[PDB]
């Protein structure tokens, strides 16, 4: 399952 | 049986040429299972083990949401990063990510990873407690307030110890006659004279799963650390691997050395002598 | 940031003349991860080549295995070609049954 990630 | 589960992804800006080049891989140990590529005309999530295709058209379509959004994510920081540092838009500039969890033989949480690197030198990861970054340079502060501001940390920490770890029990258990079994190593010595004063020693060991492996070779029982060739791991190609390591040897001494092999799927460590 | 490969041509079973096999070679340790490998019999570089999907070891640097499906004669030689930023020239590599 693929992770969620976020903006730099 | 400890075990884990990773994935990685790089993007690499074509300044003029296009979108960046984004490519996703995961891995159940040193087992590929699935892959994205934004270049490929499928522009899906992709299965490259046998038994992940047992997942449904959910499936699918989940992973290929959010490796899709990723990757969108992804432009977005590479666009951000020149921001940063001042840099110019015609460079090209890479971007990486590794995301993962380890559990042990019982099946319990170990570990969680989630870091990224800039132009392949670090630049953000979550901390071993899972509740802060580490930030490499002044860029990655930036980047690490708003991840504080955000509380983008108690979600990680939560998906890491609950439900990456539940992904990896579950492809583990389906996967099992290839992931759970351990292939060990066939070995064997060769012999190559070069000259009239010299001869060289390698130890094979080949067809063996997982990759990790030592190779460690001695005179009279004393460790050869130093004076010994030793190649990188390397993949068979048909999910098994192969390391061999080499001794310069003078011509009448072949039996004052010993090459020992140690895999987890070997009972006992082996000693080889020529 | 820069890191020259490693290059490693190696076949997948012991060579047998006569049996198929599968000429591999393996590039790891690089960056960036432009990288142009070809595989040679002859020094006429061979067509239908394959690759794993780019990936990456613990320390960011990038590793791709490149491989074909081949029969090898104890006439034939066959070699890794390679460049990279981080290589003047292209990198011709033999394959040796032992290495």
């Amino acid at each position: 399952r693929f992770p969620l990630t976020f903006g730099w | 049986g400890s075990h884990s589960m990773r994935y990685f992804s790089t993007s690499v800006s074509r300044p003029g040429r296009g979108e960046p080049r984004f490519i996703a891989v995961g891995y159940v140990d040193d087992t590929q299972f699935v892959r994205f590529d934004s270049d490929a005309a499928s522009q899906r999530m992709e299965p490259r083990a046998p038994w992940i295709e047992q997942e449904g058209p959910e499936y699918w379509d989940e992973e290929t949401g959010k490796v899709k959004a990723h990757s969108q994510t992804d432009r977005e920081n590479l666009r951000i990063a020149l921001r940063y540092y001042n840099q110019s838009e015609a460079g090209s500039h890479t971007l990486q990510m590794m995301f993962g969890c380890d559990v042990g033989s019982d099946g319990r949480f170990l570990r969680g990873y989630h870091q990224y690197a800039y132009d392949g030198k670090d630049y953000i990861a979550l901390k071993e407690d899972l509740r802060s970054w580490t930030a490499a340079d002044m860029a990655a502060q930036i980047t690490k307030r708003k991840w504080e501001a955000a509380h983008v940390a108690e979600q990680q920490r939560a998906y890491l110890e609950g439900t990456c770890v539940d992904g990896l029990r579950r492809y583990l258990e389906n996967g099992k006659e290839t992931l759970q079994r351990t292939d060990p190593p066939k070995t064997h010595m060769t012999h190559h004279p070069i000259s009239d004063h010299e001869a060289t020693l390698r130890c094979w060991a080949l067809g063996f799963y997982p990759a990790e492996i030592t190779l460690t070779w001695q005179r009279d029982g004393e460790d050869q650390t130093q004076d010994t060739e030793l190649v990188e791991t390397r993949p068979a190609g048909d999910g098994t691997f192969q390391k061999w390591a080499a001794v310069v040897v003078p011509s009448g001494e072949e039996q004052r050395y010993t090459c020992h092999v140690q895999h987890e799927g070997l009972p006992k460590p082996l000693t080889l002598r020529w | 940031i820069q890191r020259t490969p490693k290059i490693q041509v190696y076949s997948r079973h012991p060579a047998e003349n006569g049996k198929s096999n599968f000429l591999n070679c393996y590039v790891s340790g690089f960056h960036p991860s432009d990288i142009e490998v070809d595989l040679l019999k002859n020094g006429e570089r061979i067509e239908k080549v394959e690759h794993s999907d780019l990936s990456f070891s613990k320390d960011w640097s990038f590793y791709l295995l490149y491989y074909t499906e081949f029969t090898p004669t104890e006439k034939d030689e066959y070699a890794c070609r390679v460049n990279h930023v981080t290589l003047s020239q292209p990198k011709i590599v033999k394959w040796d049954r032992d290495m």
